[PDB]
């Protein structure tokens, strides 16, 4: 909607706490990010530049149907 | 100055699902730019004929036909959705 | 919005013709990709793993003006 | 010295259908074989389903059954929903 | 002067379910602007008894679907768990 | 939770008009609801032209 990342995660997350990504237009946000979803239901920011983000999201998106 | 980037490669409107799978397009084929284009060889999509496009809304009413397309095709594998609009 | 997803890349992307971009697209999305909207108001596709396609993210970000 | 199971926890169970034309899903991680109580392996398809729903079951699909896989005989559910009936 | 009204057409407050399906109507009829009325024929909805619209809370009993007709929900043997 | 069970039969002016809304999902019928200045609230299909006008004339103010 209208919600941004003010900060980034400093460790990088283990693949088994992650349940999905999300989506966003953050043409308009002061930072670019990624927002995970944990399987805790938490929701985390990620900066997509860092190599382990862009792993994540590739060992999270080929699970799908 | 009001030239495509390039043949075929704009984003299209998929289909949603209620039962959490991947999204799938309307049939093989999508209206890019001005030109007619055809979805890669293996890309899901669903299967639908006009009565049940028009009977399409944003809550499941009709059980969409998953399918793959090939040459154009979506060719259909047996499996079955709830599809939204 | 949510339901826009790239069946196709672009392949062939100049950053004098880029307006802005999308990061990335839906989760449940066949092809994860960016969206690029041009100066002339189309949406173009491109593959995140390209160098170039992050190099004009990155030179599209550092384009919106910050404060002091 | 003649009436016994042969084969400890190894008999069919009678699984959900689904007018999604998918595999067939155990209700629960868990069967009555033989009068005793058995587990499905790590791993097998399962549906995740309350009473009431369960009860609200018939012949005509009409609830969102929720899938999931047995793990330790708890059918950890995952995303994917489907339309689910008893025959 | 200026508070009249435009036909029985306002907005009603339908009954949610927790297995992704139309959202239904209580009933077939809604107090509109002051009135009473009728939902169209085959409008979704519910079919709910007194004790059972009182056992209604935010889901937990199996709620009767049904179509309306002729201002009256007849039910169609399918039952959902349904929510306030 | 608040879907239209019934449109406007007839046609509202643009200057009776206070704001309007977009209803769920998972309404039986899609719909905008608008708010006239007496606080009431009225359906409207937004197939109809003069609705989608009327927005359009409500949203650029």
């Amino acid at each position: 909607a209208v919600t941004c990342c003010y900060n980034f995660t400093n460790r990088k997350i283990s693949v088994q706490r992650l349940a999905s990504y999300r989506r966003i237009t953050s043409s308009k946000c002061p930072k670019e990010a990624v927002i995970f979803k944990t399987i805790v239901a938490k929701e985390i920011c990620a900066d997509p530049k860092q190599k382990w983000v862009q792993d994540s999201m590739d060992h999270l998106d080929k699970q799908t149907q | 100055y009001d030239y495509e980037e390039a043949r075929c490669a704009c984003p299209a409107r998929h289909l949603n699902n209620t039962n959490g799978t991947v999204l799938k397009l309307l049939g093989c084929h999508a209206f890019c730019n001005g030109t007619l284009c055809t979805a890669p060889d293996g890309y899901p999509c669903y299967n639908l004929t006009a009565q049940q496009v028009r009977t399409l809304t944003t809550y499941p009413n009709t059980s969409c036909a998953v399918g793959v397309c090939m040459k154009g095709t979506c060719v259909k594998n047996g499996t079955m959705e709830q599809c939204f609009k």
